[PDB]
């Protein structure tokens, strides 16, 4: 119920929309290192793929969450940008 | 001239393989003169030979050699003012030690470097002599004997300049001390090296906290008398002007917190230059940026001043750096207790930016818990990434269980037996649990708890106790005083927030009360309940069923869980009978702790503690009697018996049952009583107020490592139990019960060890205000709590 | 307390205890002689039985302090693999509690560093001196220590499922996945693995985790 | 090491005290160098509360007193010469007092506490303080006219040395073992040597004689020096912080462990040596009617024969003990107890 | 007197079996801290295996 009390929880990595403008197609794994810092997760099962993940849950309000995957080459250049900005 | 071979003698165990090995000759070999020299004076060199001298052929040559003895123990002796461990590692570090040969002479260095010992600890008029004893075999037992002089102490300490502040005020901050008030029992004048330059600091930053920003040391010199009995320190400094701080300019890279950090260094107009609030300024904007994330910004700060107009332009450089994220949370030293009874206190969580504040919450939530002895956090950047952090706690378990076991005076009534065992981490599973039991020759008693406050993972606390109880006055139903009861419990509790929880319950009770003795407030409340029983014989019997609906409330913020330093806790408790019910009543308590910390390190506490409680019946009917609060005893007011505070019983003259002579009755009529008889046995009441001023103290004689299990403490301790429906117009020849204003009072002093049983408390209170049969208990014995 | 004969007889005599079973004594005999002739013929032995009595006595940090010496002292000894094995024994004991195992508690969830530095002790012994008498039974205590790990990590990926923190749950698995490929935590962690992939609606990976549950389970 | 008893002395004469004069209270227990000065028939004594009096040198009765006080602090040998009475504190401030009235001539801070006798020499007041420092003051108006730096070991005894002049030089020892010579024009170095042995070795005041430096340092040599290279002519291992007496063609001192001796001039080769008063805190000697006379902290002076070093009068003066230096001038010896009284012995 | 102490239980411990990665896709490359290599199992173990000290003179 809505009387118990709890405590923020927050998950992934911090996305501003400023920081999430900077990548460009063609960038190198490092170049996007650098604008947003270490992706948390990444594909373990054999694709080179980054997943950047802004969930934040409030004590009782709706959780949200914004997600982008980018998905790199063979060579570590960045072919696709994926942006899911609510859900 | 050849070595046509080795030979040796007078040696035992040094070997002659490897004398071969070492000399610059061998078996053989083709010598002379030169190289027989050579040959000596290398087995003189050898360390472990005492002397050599040779015997040559006309062919060959044969030398003989003594052992030098090897040292089989080494002893001291006085040496009080310090412990041999240190002496023992210097003298080892200086080349002698157990096992190993020593030249005769070497006692002259030995001496030296043992007398400059004391002579850096602050005497230096000792002196030391050595004395060596032969053993059966070639060994030598080291007698060593410390002559210790007179301790030097301070003579003056002088301060040249100094013409803005006396040298009285000045000197009154330092810890080195040239004059010592009447009325001191510890602290000494003795002089300390490393304990100047804190003083030295000290100085300066009393200065630097005045404005004083060009105040500099020129030189200090210390020095001995002749006598070397005395000690003279003697500063120079120069002070010069104070400056008043002009404003502050920040610049860097602000990561977008410009405004708060503004707010942060915000000045009055006209403020004097202050070292200590600059100070404070940086590491507030550190605390600032650690929030957000930013564990590791550079936060540097340059003041600049102008001679002419004596004031200081600050300017602040910042540079926040990355935000850091939390990769994985760890925890050492739970040998105990689960890896989930730790993190669900967590306030960071595992995959998610940094809050240094979240991690300062786990660990005071940590704190709180009192599973712990204590608990430290390590924030370690993890190698090889630029923005990622592990967090570790480190804990040490403690006793959390407390066996509470003891026998009851062997009086007529019998050997009486109390036994039961209360841990609030079971097993390492963070569950409470209890057992109490107690036998004697009229009552048998059982009570059960258990509780798991994590029922959910939000924290919801769910729990539950059940209890019995049988008084039987004696072996037999020949119309004697018997009570018996036995009842449930079962809470929920939830927090409303951090500190804040909530309680709500139900309960069962039932009670059987059979041939009780005809007294005043007992029968007033027998009134109540619409019973008649006779006041003039004990056959009479009363039974009920009662359920009731339970609250609760509890504030927590102290800062730890079984020595509070700091904090309060208040706790509520209350009780309301359910219709059905055959007794209809409310019930509240109230119980209060404060502590106050008057010392920075915490040493010096003050605790302020209160407990209240009022009840009352709802209907016509009255509060049960065995409702009543009591006070008295080491829970309460430490001076006095356990329950007797508070109302007396009144006794009407009745017949008593199972009578026999040679035995003490109340208004028993086969006695020859005719009216209403005074007692001094004590029934409680439905009103309850209790106060105590405590102050926490250091414990004089206790080592620093065991500081942490002792608690010493002085106390002042009053309270009142007092019934709001005495009727003192019937009863006019009579105290009248209904008056709160009598006032119990006593003060002591308590003992707290944290035993391998559980926590003991040792008291001893005088009463020293007191009314009409009270009980006096002046020293008292506990175990728990 | 020993008397001042030479260390022959008082040797003997440490033999003699050591043989009847009073540890102590012996370690009152052993003491003597380390303390009052280093470096003597008998000083090896010595410290080896210091080891073995300080072991039997369950005085695990004397008996760490008694190793790490010998090895730090001895680099290579022809009895070296015992006290390896001694190492890892005297730290897979500090992984224990005795009041826990009567009651039957499951330890695995309790801080796991002793059992990792067993762990590491005997996995240096087996790859070190694989023709000595005591690599199968560090191998067979390497095997245990592996799936006491991985239960650890299952315990902490559990926690995190019930608190809906999904990220360091799909974390704690993945290094489940690295480092404990082949015990039976891996694979009771699966499902908590795709369920917290489909709770942040990533579910290109949560089909993976399911494909690997399918092929694994049977 | 205990203090060596009272020795049993039978009196060949009887020691009386001429008269006697309390001077406010004293220096107690504070190590210091005040102690009364002698000129035209009057005694000039202070404490270190700040007093100063002028006393009749043939009666003690009172000429005028004065009080410089907050403590002054006055710890500096009370020095007299034309018409000043000198007196340095360890406030580091030197004062000059006239004579006649006793009115401040004029004040002047300094480098550090002035602990040392105040030396009058050439129109300058030279002045050594226990930073280290030596100065030099015009007589006349008070300025300083020149520094001399040196060097301060981390341990020190306290006290000072204080200089000697000859032939336009100051000789003056030093806290580090080192006897140095300065040129009083402008305070320029002339030479520097170390007296000590291969720990504490602080300095005495230096004398000089037929173009030899005599100098004594606390654990270190006594050693004469050349005056004009400063080259070492001659050692001995003994060692001492009280000041020695030179006469004729022996050498009077009492060592660190209060032993008495005596020295052959050239050579120093030992004479006679006194050891009934080891360990009893001695104060520096004296000459006076032929014989040697030493204060001890217990407040006992006595007599030694220059001849063969045996005692010849034993005298108990006051209970307070002897700490400073006694006077013997124009006929008159005088000494000064701890708690402030001034002694005219005869 | 002559065994470990503690207990058998260790040797109860299941065998631990490797996973099968389904087409199409790779499982995470494992790191090499916990690979337990192959031995000979002539050994004595449990209660079996002496650990007095080695005599060596």
């Amino acid at each position: 119920e809505r009387v118990v009390y709890r405590p923020d929880i927050n998950q992934g990595n911090y996305l501003t929309a400023n920081d999430v403008s900077k990548i460009r197609v063609g960038m190198t794994q490092q170049q996007v290192a650098y604008a947003l810092g270490t992706p948390l997760m990444s594909d373990p099962f054999g694709t080179n793929t980054w997943f950047y993940v802004f969930r934040q849950q409030p004590g009782h309000e709706g959780v949200t969450q914004q997600t982008l995957t980018l998905t790199f080459n063979s060579s570590g250049v960045l072919t696709n940008i994926d942006n899911k900005p609510a859900l | 001239f050849v070595v046509k071979d080795i030979h040796f003698e007078g040696l035992q165990r040094v070997a002659v393989g490897a004398a071969l090995l070492s000399m610059p000759v061998r078996t053989g070999d083709t010598v002379n003169d030169e190289d027989i020299s050579n040959t000596i004076r290398a087995l003189f060199a050898t360390g472990n030979f005492e002397d050599v001298r040779v015997l040559r052929d006309g062919d060959t040559l044969l030398v003989q050699v003594k052992e030098r003895p090897t040292i089989a123990s080494i002893t001291f002796s006085g040496n009080k003012s310090v412990k041999d461990d240190m002496l023992k590692q210097n003298l080892e570090a200086s080349g002698v030690r157990v096992g190993e040969s020593l030249d005769r002479t070497t006692i002259a260095d030995i001496e030296k470097g043992l007398e400059d010992f004391y002579y850096s600890v602050g005497k230096y008029s000792a002196s030391v002599k050595a004395v060596v004893t032969p053993l059966p075999r070639n060994r030598v037992d080291l007698k060593l004997v410390f002559q210790e002089g007179v301790s030097a102490e301070i003579q003056q300490i002088n301060i040249v300049g100094n013409h803005a502040f006396t040298t009285d005020e000045l000197i009154s901050h330092f810890q080195l001390r040239d004059e010592v008030p009447w009325w001191n029992v510890v602290g000494d004048r003795k002089y300390q090296k490393q304990k100047l330059a804190g003083d030295l600091e000290t100085l300066r930053s009393y200065y630097l906290d005045r404005g004083y920003a060009r105040f500099n040391i020129d030189s200090t010199q210390v020095s001995l008398t002749p006598d070397k009995k005395g000690i003279y320190v003697t500063v120079n400094i120069t002070e010069g002007d104070q400056y008043k701080l002009s404003g502050v300019e920040v610049s860097g890279n602000l990561a977008g917190h410009s405004a708060e950090i503004e707010q942060l260094t915000k000045i009055e107009p006209g403020e004097l230059y202050n070292g200590t609030k600059v100070t404070k300024m940086e590491d507030d904007i550190k605390k600032l940026l650690g929030r957000y994330g930013y564990a590791y910004p550079r936060v540097q700060s340059m003041p600049e001043i102008n001679d002419a107009d004596k004031t200081v332009k600050l300017r602040v450089n910042v540079d926040a750096g990355n935000r850091f994220y939390v990769r994985k949370i760890r925890f050492e030293g739970n040998d105990t207790s689960k890896d989930a009874v730790l993190r669900r206190e967590m306030r960071q969580m595992e995959g998610a930016w940094l809050g240094s504040d979240l991690v300062d919450q786990g660990k005071e939530r940590l704190n709180r818990l009192g599973f712990f002895e204590t608990v430290d956090t390590d924030t370690q950047r993890v190698p090889g990434s630029p923005d990622q952090v592990d967090v570790v706690y480190k804990v040490k378990e403690r006793n959390t269980g407390s066996f509470n076991f003891g026998i009851g005076y062997g009086t007529e009534s019998g050997v009486s037996f109390q036994a039961g065992v209360q841990q609030d981490n079971w097993l390492g599973t963070g569950y409470a649990v209890g057992i109490n039991g107690t036998k004697n020759d009229y009552q048998t008693y059982a009570e059960l708890s258990v509780t798991n406050p994590y029922f959910t993972v939000d924290g919801v606390s769910l729990g539950g106790r059940l209890f019995y109880n049988d008084f039987q006055a004696d072996d037999a139903d020949l119309s004697d005083y018997t009570n018996k009861s036995y009842g449930t419990d079962v809470t929920l509790g939830f927090p409303i927030n951090e500190y804040n929880s909530l309680r709500a319950g139900l309960g069962y009770v039932h009670n059987s009360l059979s041939n009780m003795q005809p007294q005043v407030a007992m029968w007033r409340y027998l009134y109540s309940m619409g019973e008649h029983p006779s006041t003039s014989d004990q056959d009479n019997s009363f039974k009920t069923d009662d359920f009731t609906f339970n609250y609760g409330w509890t504030y927590n913020k102290l800062d730890r869980g079984y020595f509070p330093t700091d904090g309060s806790r208040v706790n509520l408790t209350g009780k309301v009978t359910i219709p059905g019910s055959d007794n209809e009543y409310y019930k509240v308590t109230l119980d209060t702790a404060t502590y106050v910390p008057i010392d920075d390190d915490h040493k010096w506490v003050v605790l302020g503690r209160t407990r209240w409680g009022y009840g009352d019946g709802l209907g016509g009917k009255e509060m049960p009697f065995y409702e009543n609060f009591y006070a008295g005893g080491s829970s309460t007011v430490r001076g006095f018996q356990s329950n007797t505070i508070g109302p007396k019983a009144v006794y009407f003259p009745h017949q008593a049952s199972n009578y026999d002579p040679d035995y003490d009755y109340e208004c028993a009529t086969q006695d020859g009583a005719k009216d209403l008889c005074k007692s001094d046995d004590a029934v409680g009441g439905n009103a309850m107020a209790v106060a105590s001023l405590e102050f926490i103290t250091p414990t004089p004689f206790i080592s620093d490592k065991y500081a942490n299990s002792v608690r010493t403490s002085f106390f002042w301790d009053m309270g009142t139990v007092w019934d709001t429906n005495w009727d003192s117009s019937q009863y006019s020849g009579y105290p009248d019960y209904s008056d709160p204003s009598n006032i119990r009072m006593s003060a002591g002093i308590a003992l707290q060890w944290m035993s391998p049983l559980g926590p003991l408390v040792f008291s001893y209170a005088q009463p020293f205000k007191k009314y009409d049969g009270d009980k006096a208990e002046q020293f008292q014995f506990n175990i728990g709590k | 307390e020993v008397p001042d004969n030479p260390p022959n007889e008082i040797y003997a005599t440490a033999q003699q205890k050591l043989q009847d079973g009073n540890w102590r004594q012996a370690i009152t005999q052993l003491e003597a002689l380390d303390n009052r002739y280093p470096f003597g013929p008998y000083s090896q032995q010595v410290q080896l039985d210091l080891i073995y009595a300080y072991y039997k006595n369950a005085d695990l940090p004397l008996a760490q302090a008694a190793i790490d010496r010998f090895i730090r002292l001895n680099p290579t000894h022809p009895n070296i693999d015992y006290v390896m094995y001694m190492r890892g024994l005297t730290n897979m004991a500090l992984d224990d509690s005795a009041l826990q195992g009567f009651f039957g508690v499951d330890r695995s969830d309790r801080d796991p560093q002793h059992a990792r530095a067993a762990f590491s002790d005997f996995s240096k012994l087996v790859r070190g001196y694989p023709n000595s008498q005591y690599t199968t039974d560090a191998t067979k205590r390497l095997v245990f220590l592996k799936d006491r790990l991985a239960k650890y990590e299952y315990s902490v990926a559990e926690y995190y499922t019930e608190r809906g923190a999904w990220v360091a749950v799909v974390n704690r698995v993945e290094g489940m996945l690295r480092d404990y490929p082949d015990t039976q935590a891996t694979r009771d962690a699966l499902p908590l693995m795709e369920n917290a992939y489909r709770q942040m609606q990533m579910n290109a990976q949560a089909e993976k985790v399911a494909k690997i549950i399918a092929a694994n389970s049977s | 090491v205990k203090m060596s008893p009272l020795p049993t002395v039978e009196n060949q004469f009887t020691p009386t005290t001429a008269w006697s004069t309390s001077v406010g209270s004293g220096i107690g227990n504070f190590y210091s160098n005040l102690h009364p000065a002698l000129a035209d028939n009057v005694v000039y004594a202070a404490d270190r509360a700040g007093l100063v009096k002028a006393l009749n040198a043939d009666d003690g009765k009172e000429i005028w007193s004065v009080s410089l006080a907050e403590p002054a602090l006055l710890s500096g040998g009370v020095t007299v010469s034309g018409g000043h009475v000198y007196i340095g504190s360890e406030k580091a401030q030197v004062y000059a007092l006239n004579t006649s009235d006793g009115t401040v001539a004029w004040q002047t801070k300094v480098a550090g506490e002035a602990l040392s006798r105040p030396v009058v020499s050439d129109g300058l007041v030279l002045i050594h303080t226990s930073n280290g420092q030596l100065q030099a003051l015009n007589e006349a108006d008070g300025a300083v006219k020149w520094t001399v730096n040196l060097d301060m070991p981390s341990l020190s005894l306290r006290g000072e040395s204080a200089p000697t002049t000859a032939f336009g030089a100051a000789v003056v020892g030093g806290d580090n073992g080192r006897v140095s010579a300065v040129l009083m024009e402008q305070g320029q170095m002339i030479w520097q040597q170390r007296i000590s042995q291969a720990l504490s070795d602080v300095d005495t005041t230096p004398v000089v004689v037929n173009g030899v430096v005599f100098a004594l340092a606390y654990n270190g040599n006594l050693t004469a020096l050349d005056l004009r290279s400063g080259q070492i002519m001659w050692k001995r291992e003994l060692g001492s912080v009280n000041d020695f007496i030179v006469d004729g063609n022996r050498i009077y001192l009492v060592d660190q462990n209060d032993r008495v001796m005596a020295l052959t001039i050239d050579g120093g080769v030992t004479l006679w040596t006194q050891s009934d008063l080891l360990h009893r805190l001695l104060t520096s000697p004296v000459l006076y009617n032929g014989n040697l006379v030493v204060g001890d902290s217990e407040g006992y002076l006595h007599w030694i024969n220059v001849e063969d070093g045996r005692f010849v009068a034993q005298q108990k003066v006051d209970s307070s003990g002897f700490q400073t230096e006694p006077v013997a001038a124009d006929g008159k010896l005088l000494i000064q107890a701890k708690d402030g009284t001034v002694y005219s012995i005869t | 007197k002559r065994q470990v102490s503690g207990d058998e239980a260790y040797l109860e411990a299941a065998p631990l079996a490797e996973l099968h990665a389904p087409a199409g896709m790779i499982l995470p490359v494992t790191s090499g801290d916990y690979a337990i290599p192959v031995t000979n199992g002539s050994g004595a173990v449990g209660k079996a295996l002496d650990i007095r000290p080695p005599a060596q003179p």
